[PDB]
RNA sequence: AGAUGGUAAGGGCCCACGGUGGAUGCCUCGGCACCCGAGCCGAUGAAGGACGUGGCUACCUGCGAUAAGCCAGGGG
RNA sequence: CGGGGGGAACCUGGGGAACUGAAACAUCUCAGUACCCAGAGGAGAGGAAAGAGAAAUCGACUCCCUGAGUAGCGGCGAGCG
RNA sequence: GCUGUUGGGAAGCAGCGCCAGAGAGGGUGAAAGCCCCGUAGGCGAAAGGUGGGGGGAUAGGUGAGGGUACCCGAGUACCCCGUGGUUCGUGGAGCCAUGGGGGAAUCUGGGCGGACCACCGCCUAAGGCUAAGUACUCCGGGUGACCGAUAGCGCACCAGUACCGUGAGGGAAAGGUGAAAAGAACCCCGGGAGGGGAGUGAAAUAGAGCCUGAAACCGUGGGCUUACAAGCAGUCACGGCCCCGAGGGGUUGUGGCGUGCCUAUUGAAGCAUGAGCCGGCGACUCACGGUCGUGGGCGAGCUUAAGCCGUUGAGGCGGAGGCGUAGGGAAACCGAGUCCGAACAGGGCGCAGCGGCCGCAAAGUCCGCGGCCGUGGACCCGAAACCGGG
RNA sequence: AGCUGGGGCUAGGAGUGAAAAGCUAACCGAGCCCGGAGAUAGCUGGUUCUCCCCGAAAUGACUUUAGGGUCAGCCUCAGGC
RNA sequence: GGUGGAGCCUGGGAGUGAGGGCGCGAGCGAUAACGUCCGCGUCCGAGCGCGGGAACAACCGAGACCGCCAGCUAAGGCCCC
RNA sequence: GGGAUGACCCCAGGCGGUAGGGGAGCGUUCCCGAUGCCGAUGAAGGCCGACCCGCGAGGGCGGCUGGAGGUAAGGGAAGUG
RNA sequence: GACCCGGUGAAAUUGAACUGGCCGUGAAGAUGCGGCCUACCCGUGGCAGGACGAAAAGACCCCGUGGAGCUUUACUGCAGC
């Protein structure tokens, strides 16, 4: 039915893997069919565009790369630690994302 | 005969023990290592559990080196399998009463 | 022991025997199959236990003996089994039709007949028949025979 | 499927205790006049059939 | 007096690299076999279709002039 | 109020071959199978003894095992069962 | 579950820890119990559907002796004639069914127990209904000593499609860049296609006509060799040149020898068959039964089948039954004997472990394995033809 | 007794046929498709790795049998004498 | 006497049942046929592997496990090839 | 014959071969072994090899390609050349 | 048209080819065996003597206990009368 993000734009998470792996930054877009993540300077690559009027002069224009969610991990705001998501039932009776390290909570 | 010719082997070598019951083990695979290591169960060998409390076979049986068994289902093949075989009384008395 | 340690005795898991694969195994081409033939074609021959090719058989030209049976079919009359005194040595006491069948001595359905090729022991026995040699040897030996009805 | 016990046989011949085919002797259906007394004496009585041919007759009985 | 080499129009064998071609190896949404579950639809117009349908739309899907969709309840 | 038509096979009823096997072939077999038609349903058929058949007994029907390739059937041939 | 480390990337190797009713599996830049989707273990439905289990209703259910002799399923039972079903092919031919003819009875009735008669017994036709246990698999799910793009469904891809046929009907071929498009801006030769640098990438003979890229087939360069030779083309010896560092590799001038492969044949190089070449598919199996052999288990005893329970790649139960323990005879029937026979005659088919109670061996039987046989397409491909419905 | 467009009817042991067994969707002594179906084929062909030991027959008898088969003969393997 | 891939017995698996040349004994044929039909034997078949025979399955020689730039022989050969 | 048993050693003899019988092995797909071992310091596959062990079918070693899989001793089952 | 030049570019066939003649031989009609003669390597336009040339698993002939059409005082059945 839907895919699971454990992680939403654009809360801050851990670059867990990959070549800018430890880097942290804002979520700047979900992608879930891929099923993958564009984080803010994260997985940076130089692509080339056409003398076109948008871009005039030709050259190239680095983009922002999408991740596999698999690499990308939350930062708790409290503890500011990286951690699993659970899920707490508050008594509304709704479901919070709140960090595993502490019980903090991560919008 | 195949399944009293199988322990026997188990017991030439005395790689086979009995236990009169598992101490405190109440269905977490913890509360078992514990136990296993004061049974001389380093898990440097593989395991036969055979018993039928069935919340000691709860605690082992996600252990990569134990493989669990209602005494009523003990067969050769998995003894062969393992390097060890455990059992209560209980299995042990069973055991007799199907090789008899 | 251990899985590894798990051979068969040896020759009891024989290979297999392939014909048609090469010069070497001496079964290729005509697979071990003659040339030409209807033996060598597929389906092959007739049932060779009883056709010859043709003459009339050797069974077809023999004799047909005593009554083969007729519709609505078999009769139904008592049938006997005989057990001989040899046999009954095992038991002591009291032999009867039953635990000569739970033994493995005698079917169901069949009657109990006695037979004297062995020696008698004093015991009662109870059967359906007994031979003239198994009565003499029977009573002699300090039995009690017992018919039934 | 299993094997059908033939009948053809099973009407002719008789498998004894240690393993040979006896069948009845040909000769005295019929055309018996001028026979002689020793002829017509002696086929009326059973003959063990030749080892070859038995082995097949036998074949043909697997549940007797 | 005599005797013996170098030519290669092209051919042949051998090594090197490529062209063509798509075997082989790994892969797999798909297919096969068994066990279980489940089992009718339809004049309240079925099964299956035609023609249409998007701001730009060849085909596929989805839908029906309310046409990738309208209402309501539940989930997320 | 109901019917009509569709459904991959499965089911019951009305009809129903042949190659082939019999080392030819006609009875026989292949087989009431393949196929056609009507019908039904999630199942259909069958089903509460005017039964079986020798136990002086069994107790509707359906299905599987077994009885058994037994009893019997058959140009007593092939084979059927 | 972090770190450190090589690396394009860590899940790899090292150090120190942790969970486990979860170490099934699949993903993540490679090989992750603890990163993501999940797994064990638990939760869950306002509305439609189902509801064979639970509770409640309702239609429906029920006595005994005595006399009465009204009823008790009609062109039916019953007889014959013609058929069908049953194991029954007219057979001694009953039973069930019925197209034709004749044609009753109501318990003192009638059908049945294999023609018929009697005795004894079983049943109670000619109206109907009836769950489950049973069969199939368009559908959904789980699982495989099932396939892995000539395989597996005819289709892994826009397939019952393109294309063939008037029509029923026939019926394909075709998958893969990379971790991520970051899919090559810009400049250069060219009309373009295509390429040459630049640039990306760990890798660009991974450049989209893309993973690996074999073989036939084609071509460029190099070494040896060839224009007086002859031949199934190769083999042996020698010699010359080239390469590699008393030896080896490639090549071939001369001398010797030499009638392809397969097939079918008395016999082929054979002017007998098949094959242009290469790559892939391509033919002795399976189930039941039988018969020898074999490794084991038990052994006058061996063994269960469908099923019931258990398990969720756990096994155990189940003795109905089958083979064996006795054979001979057409059979009654006798039985270690029996049959032909008057026979105590003669003949046919039959009849009887090893050491010191023990152990060991065995008739037999059971599962495995193997060869062979029977039944089915039964080693693979191939007819001309028969038949049925369209 | 002509030729011809258009609308129609007749079909598989059946149709049409100024008759040739011609025609019936480019091969008609019984059309085509699909099915029974993997019909049958005692005929031809084809049957895929290696090494090791032995090693045939093309005879006789019967055979609607003669280019196929049953038994014996000659080969082979295991056990026994 | 003979200890041989000799023989007897029981049992499993086959293939063969289209032979051909030579020599001797015959028939048939013409005291023909690379003709045909039997008998004893031999060889090829299966030794189309080797030597001789100019070359050639069966005439002479001789039964090939493999390797040698060692020796002796059989048929047949010794002027040259 | 040793020695005791397939330990390897010595002596002697056998070993052409179609149909065909028999025996011992190689190799391919798959399963247990395997929650294991091999693998990015490079799996399977592919091109070379004049080297190693094997009678041979085949098995290792090395170099280039290749870029994520492979799978031992010992056994089991086949869509096995 | 054929033949030369530029542009496009098939076919059946094809064991692999390094493919001469004569007298002999051989499964009896040899480019491929034996002896001898001849012959420098590769081509183009031509002619058809041989590769028992190509094509179609001989229409003829026989074989098969193959088929099918036609026939009758062959056998046995059915419609029909
Ligand atoms: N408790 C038991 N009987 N366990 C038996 C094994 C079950 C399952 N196959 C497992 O490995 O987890
Ligand atoms: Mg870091
Ligand atoms: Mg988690
Ligand atoms: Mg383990
Ligand atoms: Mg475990
Ligand atoms: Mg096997
Ligand atoms: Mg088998
Ligand atoms: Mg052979
Ligand atoms: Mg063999
Ligand atoms: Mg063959
Ligand atoms: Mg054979
Ligand atoms: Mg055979
Ligand atoms: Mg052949
Ligand atoms: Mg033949
Ligand atoms: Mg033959
Ligand atoms: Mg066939
Ligand atoms: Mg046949
Ligand atoms: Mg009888
Ligand atoms: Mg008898
Ligand atoms: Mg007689
Ligand atoms: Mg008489
Ligand atoms: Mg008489
Ligand atoms: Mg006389
Ligand atoms: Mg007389
Ligand atoms: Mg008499
Ligand atoms: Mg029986
Ligand atoms: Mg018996
Ligand atoms: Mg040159
Ligand atoms: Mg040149
Ligand atoms: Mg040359
Ligand atoms: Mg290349
Ligand atoms: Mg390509
Ligand atoms: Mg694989
Ligand atoms: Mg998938
Ligand atoms: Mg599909
Ligand atoms: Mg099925
Ligand atoms: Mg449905
Ligand atoms: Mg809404
Ligand atoms: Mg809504
Ligand atoms: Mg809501
Ligand atoms: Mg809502
Ligand atoms: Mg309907
Ligand atoms: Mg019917
Ligand atoms: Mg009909
Ligand atoms: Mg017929
Ligand atoms: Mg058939
Ligand atoms: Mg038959
Ligand atoms: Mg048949
Ligand atoms: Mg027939
Ligand atoms: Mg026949
Ligand atoms: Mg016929
Ligand atoms: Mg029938
Ligand atoms: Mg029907
Ligand atoms: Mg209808
Ligand atoms: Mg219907
Ligand atoms: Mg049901
Ligand atoms: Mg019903
Ligand atoms: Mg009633
Ligand atoms: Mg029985
Ligand atoms: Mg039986
Ligand atoms: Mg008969
Ligand atoms: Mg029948
Ligand atoms: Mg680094
Ligand atoms: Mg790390
Ligand atoms: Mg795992
Ligand atoms: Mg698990
Ligand atoms: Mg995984
Ligand atoms: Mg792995
Ligand atoms: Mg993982
Ligand atoms: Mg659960
Ligand atoms: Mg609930
Ligand atoms: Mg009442
Ligand atoms: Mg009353
Ligand atoms: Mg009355
Ligand atoms: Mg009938
Ligand atoms: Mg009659
Ligand atoms: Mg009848
Ligand atoms: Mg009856
Ligand atoms: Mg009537
Ligand atoms: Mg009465
Ligand atoms: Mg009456
Ligand atoms: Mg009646
Ligand atoms: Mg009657
Ligand atoms: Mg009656
Ligand atoms: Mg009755
Ligand atoms: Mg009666
Ligand atoms: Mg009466
Ligand atoms: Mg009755
Ligand atoms: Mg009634
Ligand atoms: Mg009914
Ligand atoms: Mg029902
Ligand atoms: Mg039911
Ligand atoms: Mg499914
Ligand atoms: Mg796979
Ligand atoms: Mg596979
Ligand atoms: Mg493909
Ligand atoms: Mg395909
Ligand atoms: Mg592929
Ligand atoms: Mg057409
Ligand atoms: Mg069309
Ligand atoms: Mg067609
Ligand atoms: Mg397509
Ligand atoms: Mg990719
Ligand atoms: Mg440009
Ligand atoms: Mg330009
Ligand atoms: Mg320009
Ligand atoms: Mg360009
Ligand atoms: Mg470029
Ligand atoms: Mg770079
Ligand atoms: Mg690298
Ligand atoms: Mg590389
Ligand atoms: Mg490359
Ligand atoms: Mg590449
Ligand atoms: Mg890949
Ligand atoms: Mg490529
Ligand atoms: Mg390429
Ligand atoms: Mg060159
Ligand atoms: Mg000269
Ligand atoms: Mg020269
Ligand atoms: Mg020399
Ligand atoms: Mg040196
Ligand atoms: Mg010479
Ligand atoms: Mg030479
Ligand atoms: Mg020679
Ligand atoms: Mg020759
Ligand atoms: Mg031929
Ligand atoms: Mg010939
Ligand atoms: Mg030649
Ligand atoms: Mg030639
Ligand atoms: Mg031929
Ligand atoms: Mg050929
Ligand atoms: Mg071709
Ligand atoms: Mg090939
Ligand atoms: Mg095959
Ligand atoms: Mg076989
Ligand atoms: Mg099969
Ligand atoms: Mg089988
Ligand atoms: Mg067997
Ligand atoms: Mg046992
Ligand atoms: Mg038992
Ligand atoms: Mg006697
Ligand atoms: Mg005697
Ligand atoms: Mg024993
Ligand atoms: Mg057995
Ligand atoms: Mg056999
Ligand atoms: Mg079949
Ligand atoms: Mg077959
Ligand atoms: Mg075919
Ligand atoms: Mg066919
Ligand atoms: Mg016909
Ligand atoms: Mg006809
Ligand atoms: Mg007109
Ligand atoms: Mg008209
Ligand atoms: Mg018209
Ligand atoms: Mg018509
Ligand atoms: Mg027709
Ligand atoms: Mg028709
Ligand atoms: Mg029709
Ligand atoms: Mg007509
Ligand atoms: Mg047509
Ligand atoms: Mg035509
Ligand atoms: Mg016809
Ligand atoms: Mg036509
Ligand atoms: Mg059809
Ligand atoms: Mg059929
Ligand atoms: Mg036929
Ligand atoms: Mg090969
Ligand atoms: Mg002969
Ligand atoms: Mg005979
Ligand atoms: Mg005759
Ligand atoms: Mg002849
Ligand atoms: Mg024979
Ligand atoms: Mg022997
Ligand atoms: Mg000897
Ligand atoms: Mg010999
Ligand atoms: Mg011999
Ligand atoms: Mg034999
Ligand atoms: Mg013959
Ligand atoms: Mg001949
Ligand atoms: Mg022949
Ligand atoms: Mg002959
Ligand atoms: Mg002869
Ligand atoms: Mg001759
Ligand atoms: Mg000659
Ligand atoms: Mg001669
Ligand atoms: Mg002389
Ligand atoms: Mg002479
Ligand atoms: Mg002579
Ligand atoms: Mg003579
Ligand atoms: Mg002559
Ligand atoms: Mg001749
Ligand atoms: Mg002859
Ligand atoms: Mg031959
Ligand atoms: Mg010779
Ligand atoms: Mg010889
Ligand atoms: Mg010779
Ligand atoms: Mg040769
Ligand atoms: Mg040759
Ligand atoms: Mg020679
Ligand atoms: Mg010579
Ligand atoms: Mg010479
Ligand atoms: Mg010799
Ligand atoms: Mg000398
Ligand atoms: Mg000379
Ligand atoms: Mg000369
Ligand atoms: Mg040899
Ligand atoms: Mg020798
Ligand atoms: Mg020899
Ligand atoms: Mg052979
Ligand atoms: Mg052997
Ligand atoms: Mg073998
Ligand atoms: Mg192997
Ligand atoms: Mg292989
Ligand atoms: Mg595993
Ligand atoms: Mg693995
Ligand atoms: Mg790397
Ligand atoms: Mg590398
Ligand atoms: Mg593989
Ligand atoms: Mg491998
Ligand atoms: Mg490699
Ligand atoms: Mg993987
Ligand atoms: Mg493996
Ligand atoms: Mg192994
Ligand atoms: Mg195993
Ligand atoms: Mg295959
Ligand atoms: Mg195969
Ligand atoms: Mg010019
Ligand atoms: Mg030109
Ligand atoms: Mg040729
Ligand atoms: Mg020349
Ligand atoms: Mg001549
Ligand atoms: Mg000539
Ligand atoms: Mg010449
Ligand atoms: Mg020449
Ligand atoms: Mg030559
Ligand atoms: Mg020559
Ligand atoms: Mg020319
Ligand atoms: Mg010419
Ligand atoms: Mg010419
Ligand atoms: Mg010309
Ligand atoms: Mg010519
Ligand atoms: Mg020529
Ligand atoms: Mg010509
Ligand atoms: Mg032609
Ligand atoms: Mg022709
Ligand atoms: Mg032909
Ligand atoms: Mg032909
Ligand atoms: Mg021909
Ligand atoms: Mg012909
Ligand atoms: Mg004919
Ligand atoms: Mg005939
Ligand atoms: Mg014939
Ligand atoms: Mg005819
Ligand atoms: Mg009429
Ligand atoms: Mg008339
Ligand atoms: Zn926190």
């Amino acid at each position: 039915m839907r895919v699971k993000m454990h992680v939403k734009k654009g809360d801050t998470v851990l670059v867990a893997s990959g070549k800018y792996k430890g880097r942290v930054g804002k979520v700047k877009e979900v992608l879930p069919k891929k099923y993958a993540v564009i984080v803010e300077g994260v997985n940076i690559v130089k692509k080339a565009v056409r003398v076109s009027p948008k871009y005039p002069q030709g050259g190239f224009i680095e983009k922002e790369a999408p991740l596999h969610a698999s690499k990308v991990r939350p930062i708790c705001p409290a503890c500011g630690k990286p951690t699993r998501v659970r899920k707490k039932f508050l008594e509304n009776g709704k479901k919070i994302r709140v960090c595993a390290k502490c019980g903090g909570a991560l919008d | 005969k195949g399944l009293a010719m199988a322990v026997a082997d188990r017991a030439r070598e005395g790689k086979l023990l009995l236990v009169e019951a598992f101490a405190g083990v109440n269905g977490k695979t913890k509360e078992f290592l514990a136990w296993a290591k004061e049974a001389g169960l380093d898990g440097s060998e593989s395991v036969l559990l055979v018993t039928g409390n069935e919340l000691v076979r709860r605690a082992a049986r996600n252990l990569p080196w134990v493989v669990t068994l209602a005494p009523e289902g003990l067969n050769v093949y998995d003894i062969v399998r393992t390097e060890r075989l455990v059992m209560d009384l209980d299995a042990w008395e069973v055991f007799q009463n199907r090789i008899g | 022991m251990k899985l590894s340690d798990l051979r068969p005795n040896p020759g009891a898991n024989k290979r297999r025997k392939r014909v048609g694969r090469g010069p070497g195994s001496g079964h290729g081409k005509t697979a071990t199959r003659g040339h030409k033939g209807q033996k060598s074609r597929s389906g092959g021959l007739k049932d060779p236990r009883r056709f010859e090719g043709g003459r009339s058989t050797t069974l077809m030209r023999l004799p047909k003996r005593g009554m083969q049976g007729q519709v609505p079919g078999e009769i139904k009359r008592p049938r006997y089994q005989g057990v001989n005194l040899k046999d009954l040595a095992r038991f002591e006491g009291e032999v009867t039709p039953e635990l000569l069948v739970r033994a493995g001595l005698l079917k169901k359905g069949y009657r109990l007949k006695i037979l004297g090729e062995g020696e008698a022991k004093p015991l009662k026995v109870v059967a359906h028949a007994f031979s003239k040699s198994a009565l003499e040897k029977l009573k002699a030996a300090g039995g009690e025979p017992v018919l039934l009805e | 499927p299993k094997m059908k016990t033939h009948k053809g046989a099973k009407k002719r011949v008789k498998i004894t205790a240690s393993g040979k085919v006896v069948a009845m002797k040909t000769g005295k259906r019929h055309l018996n006049w001028q026979k002689s007394g020793k002829e017509i004496r002696q086929k009326g009585r059973k003959f063990v059939l030749a080892k070859p041919e038995a082995e097949r007759i036998k074949l043909l009985l697997p549940y007797e």
